[PDB]
RNA sequence: GUAGCGGCGAGCGAAACGGGAAGAGCCCAAACCAACAAGCUUGUUGGGGUUGUAGGACUCCGAUAUGGUAGUCUGUUAGUAUAGUUGAAGGAUUUGGAAAAUUCCGCUAAAGAGGGUGAAAGCCCCGUAGACGAAAUGCUGACAACACCUAGGAGGAUCCUGAGUACGGCGGAACACGAGAAAUUCCGUCGGAAUCCGCGGGGACCAUCCCGCAAGGCUAAAUACUCCCUAGUGACCGAUAGUGAACCAGUACCGUGAGGGAAAGGUGAAAAGCACCCCGGAAGGGGAGUGAAAUAGAUCCUGAAACCGUGUGCCUACAACAAGUCAAAGCUCGUUAAUGAGUGAUGGCGUGCCUUUUGUAGAAUGAACCGGCGAGUUACGAUUGCAUGCGAGGUUAAGUCGAAGAGACGGAGCCGCAGCGAAAGCGAGUCUGAAUAGGGCGAAUGAGUAUGUAGUCGUAGACCCGAAACCAUGUGAUCUA
RNA sequence: UAUCCGGGAGUCAGACUGCGAGUGAUAAGAUCCGUAGUCGAAAGGGAAACAGCCCAGACCACCAGCUAAGGUCCCAAAAUA
RNA sequence: GGUGUAGUGGUAGGAGAGCGUUCUAAGGGCGUUGAAGGUCGAUCGUGAGGACGGCUGGAGCGCUUAGAAGUGAGAAUGCCG
RNA sequence: UGAAAUUUUAGUACCUGUGAAGAUGCAGGUUACCCGCGACAGGACGGAAAGACCCCAUGGAGCUUUACUGUAGUUUGAUAU
């Protein structure tokens, strides 16, 4: 499609065209949902464990003889029903990460980007340059572009000053054009991307 | 993700105990005995919501029988006569007339006797 | 999509059924295992194919045959698949592999005459069924035994 | 771990094109004097695993 | 989970090729030469040589370089570890005991990670982003120095190239391989070679061919593990949990001993921990004070239930009661305002809950009561349903880059698209058969695959608790013989 | 409704009643079958009480009506018909 | 959404749909003008259960959607108090 | 001064009958004012001990032998020293 191009100062330049294969498809809602769930799961660390009766300290001998005492028969003071005994089942260290078909991954990414463009939440700036990193200047840039909600700032590689000036703002999340994820795009309410970053994105996809 | 007991247990058991308010001693104080009793209360309540209709029809019939006898008629003869006379007043209303409106009850009885004669 | 409005595809995800969590669920107490017996025990059940001591089916039946050490299996290709090429094309094991038609050639490509060939082709393969060779030649092509 | 194949069954049956199992016949080892020639002739022919037996053993042949 | 092994049972179960991580090759023995000592060889030292398209010695030549290291408490230098320095920006108003909370204006951000501060702080504090810092001692990396390896060609007349060794018999064992047709490897015992025209292997064995050169040694990286140290993380626990141990825990306690093995966290923002007075011997109370709060008073946050007690609205001393339910007068009271609430004379009906059973009120089992804890889980596979992506195709695994992420590359490999046969093999057919016959299995008559999810199953303790027992280390003759 | 194909089971201790047999003694609330019902897994009404007998299958509310088995002098509804 | 017809006892067990608990993400909120928790009430839903007030309490907690489970106790001569 | 076993909640009668066939609790009838104290032991199939008798489990253990299969020791031969 075509998206309005803005200069860093805020004034609008002429529109630019985005590859329809990437920004023009019909978004696939269920595929997007799958990608979000999968990525959130992959974020899990899953370091959690409990001590079963074999792992709990002690508990070797039989507490008392099988018959005669009038008490319930017991095999160890660490049996699960015992206070301080082992845990039946419970968490064990494991990984929650799985992978989708490459085609599904690609479709999900295209869907989120196309969804942003269709909603007109994609703001393309000709470039973002700062002589020195200054959060005040970048905040002013967002004001000029009239962005006040959650924004994903996608910068071409090497734009260190732009990235630095933007990162500390609470509503801003900074990513490089090479490293962009479905979760990042979906989390952001708007996507602010430079023209070089958009070109790199189209190259990547 | 450990889920400790929490307060759902207390909430559920307190509901049962409130249902058991008024029972005798432990049957209102202790949850196990209370729950056992509340269950029997449910069983008896469901059974009695059916026995209740039986009892009141029985009471109306007895009162109607007494009134019919005072009017010179047995309950069976009275109801047979009323059916012949096409009167559909049910036993609840008939008992009410017998106790309160003896004059109206006598009129009904006379119609029943007339129908039986015919 | 929005992180606060996610919705899985209908029928894509189901709720795990948990047994032994009260009677009204239908799997309380016995947890669907029934009443007593071997199958009602933790770790209960007999090994697959067991028949409580009656001679199992495999014991009844005789062993048969052997595996040839020099067995040779060929990746099979049919005339219908060959129709995917244009007239005069030189069909080769490399060509098929690149086309993805034959990902694994096993002992070599053997061409069979299942379908109807319609293009003149110079097919090179490990082996040809006699019918397949006739079809290729009759369609104006040629066959070479690689 | 990987589920194992029942080696005895693997030696005794063959997977057919339709997914069924081809099996030999019993009573084809010795004592042929006790069986009519018709019995021997008709036991020479292979057969298929019955539905009940197949449902019992299929998991032992999953990856045959 | 294939080839195989297996009372051919239960089960056990490869390897090579292919794709990757990492990569590195080197020394002797022998022949031969020199020296030395003994007693012509025979030992010490030195040189010489290190192999399979055979190499080496030895003889000729020509070279006295060229490259290298897996060496050094050898220095120089840089970095780094072990302390640290610096590090932006807020005041008011409302409530409050107290402001970080509310409201109005601001300011900072390479710092909006986090913690603390009288409640919830970007701007109060410690910090963070960022910048900078080492006398001393380690460590790493370079540079140097030293040290140590490093020769090409041509000839074979002769010489060398690992002996009680290889190998064999017998008996065991390891190879996935249980003696089996059994290679290959190893141990014990006995016998016992060849040596380049030589020797070993290619799963009995022979021949041919191919590949290699045992009976000598060393060798970094990729790999396994974490008692410890530093910095962090968690859809991990939150005081019956989590280590047995948040607390003076392997303590108290138990045992002769090995050994077994606990309980036990929370005043308040701040002790401001109740001066003084009164009852009492004290304890403990009542005032009076501190405090926002003392029914926060140290047995101290909250303060449930069992259990105990005080006060009383209703009922009860002619009644046979699984204790309730239905009906109900009277009395008392006034709600989430509802055709209300408490109690209840009297009347009807009515043998608990659970387990296990053909059948239990059962005189069959379990529960003294209350509270807490306490049982189908996860991993890897199999299979079916549902869902999504792609579709005669589907798909990557390890691994590399990356935030412990997504993602990208990685097509080796796996499933599917062709079956039939024990197999050679043939192939929309194939097998059986003499058969162009019949019949079996297939094709005509096509959907698969990756992933998610759920059901079930297999290997694992596999839903939880429970034996008498078995085996292997140890501690016990302070009782007793 | 039946087939067929597939996922998931549980069941393999039964009881009594009527009818047809065996065993028993033409005994057993006995035992073993066949057959139908009920219980099992079914509350409600009747049979005093009484799983298996007779009537009859509770989704609920009603202080409405009609009936089944069984009953109508009192307990106790209905005929001292 | 309406009408009509039919149906709605149930153990083993199969299927379906829900309640509630803790935590994660996002969104939107509530809290010294009193959260959670405790207690009381004559409240609401077909059920698990959900609110709303009074008192107590003194600092964290709901709600919507989705996700993950140490997710529900009344019984084990269960363990601890 | 101060326990214990036991304990589903109990406002805890008799007879006959019924019933899983031996009832304080069910049916019919009979008896019985409320609460105790000192005594007795008929019942609560009373408490205590998951019966040792009996049967079962493809349970355990100790023991025996001309059970099976092994084996320490003893002995005989070959072979090496
Ligand atoms: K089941
Ligand atoms: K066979
Ligand atoms: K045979
Ligand atoms: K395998
Ligand atoms: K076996
Ligand atoms: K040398
Ligand atoms: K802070
Ligand atoms: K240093
Ligand atoms: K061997
Ligand atoms: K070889
Ligand atoms: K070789
Ligand atoms: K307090
Ligand atoms: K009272
Ligand atoms: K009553
Ligand atoms: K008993
Ligand atoms: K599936
Ligand atoms: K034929
Ligand atoms: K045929
Ligand atoms: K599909
Ligand atoms: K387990
Ligand atoms: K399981
Ligand atoms: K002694
Ligand atoms: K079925
Ligand atoms: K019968
Ligand atoms: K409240
Ligand atoms: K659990
Ligand atoms: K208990
Ligand atoms: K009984
Ligand atoms: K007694
Ligand atoms: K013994
Ligand atoms: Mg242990
Ligand atoms: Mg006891
Ligand atoms: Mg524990
Ligand atoms: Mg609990
Ligand atoms: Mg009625
Ligand atoms: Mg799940
Ligand atoms: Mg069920
Ligand atoms: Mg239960
Ligand atoms: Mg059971
Ligand atoms: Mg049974
Ligand atoms: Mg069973
Ligand atoms: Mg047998
Ligand atoms: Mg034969
Ligand atoms: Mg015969
Ligand atoms: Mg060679
Ligand atoms: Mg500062
Ligand atoms: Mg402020
Ligand atoms: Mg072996
Ligand atoms: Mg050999
Ligand atoms: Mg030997
Ligand atoms: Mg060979
Ligand atoms: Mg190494
Ligand atoms: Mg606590
Ligand atoms: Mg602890
Ligand atoms: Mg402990
Ligand atoms: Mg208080
Ligand atoms: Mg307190
Ligand atoms: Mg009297
Ligand atoms: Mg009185
Ligand atoms: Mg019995
Ligand atoms: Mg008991
Ligand atoms: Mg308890
Ligand atoms: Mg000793
Ligand atoms: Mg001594
Ligand atoms: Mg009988
Ligand atoms: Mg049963
Ligand atoms: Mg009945
Ligand atoms: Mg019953
Ligand atoms: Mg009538
Ligand atoms: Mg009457
Ligand atoms: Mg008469
Ligand atoms: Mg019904
Ligand atoms: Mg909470
Ligand atoms: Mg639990
Ligand atoms: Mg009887
Ligand atoms: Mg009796
Ligand atoms: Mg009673
Ligand atoms: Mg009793
Ligand atoms: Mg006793
Ligand atoms: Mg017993």
């Amino acid at each position: 499609p075509n998206v309005a191009l803005f200069k860093q100062d805020g004034t609008q330049n002429g529109e630019i065209t985005l590859n329809e294969e990437i920004f023009g498809i019909e978004p696939n809602e269920s595929v997007v949902y799958d990608a979000i769930i999968m990525q959130r799961a992959s974020l899990r660390q899953g370091t959690h464990a409990v001590k079963n009766r074999s792992a709990v300290r002690g508990g070797g001998r039989k507490p008392w003889r099988q018959k005669g005492t009038g008490r319930a028969r017991q095999g160890s003071i660490r049996s699960p029903q015992w206070r301080g005994g082992g845990v039946v089942f419970g968490p064990t260290p494991r990984s929650y990460s799985y992978k989708f078909p490459k085609k599904v991954r690609r479709l999900a990414m295209k869907s989120v980007l196309s969804d942003k463009v269709a909603e007109n939440n994609l703001v393309a700036v000709e470039g973002l340059s700062f002589d020195a990193p200054k959060t005040k200047e970048f905040k002013q840039v967002l004001a000029n572009l009239s962005i006040d909600t959650k924004v994903l700032v996608v910068l071409e590689n090497g734009n260190d000053f732009a990235a630095l000036s933007a990162r500390n703002l609470p509503n801003v999340s900074v990513v490089t054009s090479d490293n962009v994820s479905v979760l990042d795009v979906v989390s952001a309410n708007k996507v602010l991307a430079t023209q070089t970053a958009l070109t790199q994105i189209e190259e990547v996809l | 993700a450990r889920v400790k007991g929490g307060t759902v247990t207390r909430k559920r058991r307190k509901k049962v105990l409130k249902l058991a308010k008024g029972y005798y001693g432990s049957k209102h104080t202790l949850f196990k005995s209370a729950k056992e009793q509340v269950m029997n209360s449910y069983y008896y309540a469901f059974r009695d919501r059916r026995q209740k209709k039986r009892d009141f029809r029985k009471l109306w019939i007895a009162r109607i029988n007494a009134a019919a006898r005072m009017n010179g008629l047995s309950y069976s003869k009275l109801m047979h006569g009323l059916k012949l006379a096409e009167i559909d007043i049910n036993r609840k209303m008939l008992a009410d007339l017998a106790v309160n409106d003896a004059a109206a009850f006598t009129a009904l009885a006379e119609q029943a006797k007339d129908a039986l004669s015919k | 999509m929005k992180l606060h409005e996610l919705k899985p595809a209908e029928g894509s995800r189901q709720v795990r059924n948990r047994v032994g969590r009260g009677t009204s669920s239908g799997n309380g107490k016995t947890a669907g295992r029934g009443q007593k017996g071997q199958k009602a025990r933790s770790g209960g059940g007999v090994r697959l194919g067991f028949e409580g001591g009656q001679t199992p089916l495999f014991r009844r039946l005789p062993k048969r045959g052997f595996t040839n050490i020099n067995r040779k299996d060929y990746a099979v290709v049919n005339l219908d698949t060959l129709n995917r090429f244009e007239d005069g094309t030189e069909v080769t094991p490399v060509v098929l592999k690149e086309a993805g038609i034959v990902k694994n050639e096993k002992a070599g490509i053997k061409v069979l005459a299942d379908g109807e060939l319609t293009k003149k082709l110079t097919v090179k393969a490990a082996k040809f069924s006699k019918s397949a060779q006739e079809a290729i030649e009759a369609a104006g092509g040629s066959i070479e035994v690689i | 771990p990987k589920q194992k194949t029942h080696r005895g069954l693997a030696k005794r049956v063959k997977r057919t094109g339709g997914g069924g199992l081809k099996r030999g016949r019993a009573f084809t080892s010795h004592r042929f004097h006790g069986k009519t020639k018709k019995q021997r002739r008709q036991l020479r022919k292979a057969s298929m695993v019955a539905k009940g037996d197949y449902k019992r053993i299929r998991q032992q042949l999953a990856r045959m």
